[PDB]
């Protein structure tokens, strides 16, 4: 079978600036193992092809995973903007695949705060679709250059979510999987 | 064309303080204003913003703290209560250049006032 359990029920998930991608190649895939599950917050397949999907064949499947706030999961989708879709994770407009996401307050909040999950807050430009930026070069907001020293106009580009179990559902951590379907000229392996 | 913080000193855990920032040289009404924090050898930490008139105030995860503005007296205030020791840093008054609250490009700021709880 295709190792979709290794991505969906992993104990740890990546920060969104460092979003993880796992490749699914040469394997038989049980899609029913997901599309018969529960308390998933959202399971929209933007891939106008797959609306609920089915048992299709794909040259490869790719799973992209990360943790974002609750308010920001809107962005994990065609044509949106904001800190998450501009600076962290951006899908193309020609997207065929699904955006699976669930509330993980149970796993990713800590009494007094989990601060291990981060996002990029400053960036000189917007990401291209499926592009990743894990650099930590100080961001120059003004015109005086920074020279490795943080201060006015010289901001460390990443910020942490302050994930606490108390705050509203919109500020709570959610895990997100993004399945994308590759259709190349080659044996359909899934 | 400047900004001078004032207030602060040494106070005890659970004490208080009211910092002031006398602006000068510009139309204090036409701008948002900011408080940021800098512990020694660290980056800027954003504390609060306030809008032109004073009815929208945005704070960080430190409500312990209230921002006020008297655009007649060109003064920006920050009343700090229920201080912790972790609230110790140098406290800056700063004006953004051109509302998503938090750190942005600041075109003017002051010299700082030390708060050590
Ligand atoms: C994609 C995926 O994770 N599949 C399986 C899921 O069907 C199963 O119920 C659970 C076990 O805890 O995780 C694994």
């Amino acid at each position: 079978l295709c190792p979709f359990g290794e991505v969906f029920n992993a104990t740890r998930f990546a920060s969104v600036y460092a979003w993880n991608r796992k490749r699914i190649s040469n394997c038989v895939a049980d899609y029913s193992v997901l599309y018969n599950s529960a308390s998933f917050s959202t399971f929209k397949c933007y891939g106008v092809s797959p609306t609920k999907l089915n048992d299709l064949c794909f040259t490869n499947v790719y799973a992209d995973s990360f943790v974002i706030r609750g308010d920001e999961v809107r962005q994990i989708a065609p044509g949106q903007t904001g800190k998450i879709a501009d600076y962290n994770y951006k899908l193309p407009d020609d997207f065929t695949g699904c955006v699976i996401a669930w509330n993980s307050n149970n796993l990713d909040s800590k009494v007094g705060g989990n601060y291990n999950y981060l996002y990029r807050l400053f960036r000189k430009s917007n990401l291209k679709p499926f592009e990743r930026d894990i650099s930590t070069e100080i961001y120059q907001a003004g015109s005086t250059p920074c020279n490795g020293v943080e201060g006015f106009n010289c901001y460390f580009p990443l910020q942490s979510y302050g994930f606490q179990p108390t705050n509203g559902v919109g500020y709570q951590p959610y895990r997100v999987v993004v399945l994308s379907f590759e259709l190349l000229h080659a044996p359909a392996t899934v | 064309v400047q900004l001078v913080e004032s207030g602060g000193g040494f106070v005890q855990p659970g004490g208080s303080l009211r910092l002031s920032c006398l602006a000068s040289g510009f139309a204090f009404g036409d701008h948002y204003m900011t408080w940021v924090r800098q512990a020694p050898g660290k980056g800027l930490e954003w504390v609060s913003d306030i809008n032109n008139y004073g009815d929208n105030t945005f704070y960080s995860q430190s409500v312990k703290f209230t921002v006020s503005r008297d655009n007649a007296k060109n003064t920006l205030y920050l009343e700090m209560k229920s201080l912790e020791p972790e609230d110790t840093a140098l406290y800056y008054c700063a004006r953004p250049r051109k509302h998503f609250p938090g750190l942005t490009e600041y075109d003017y700021w002051g010299q700082g006032t030390q708060v050590t709880v």
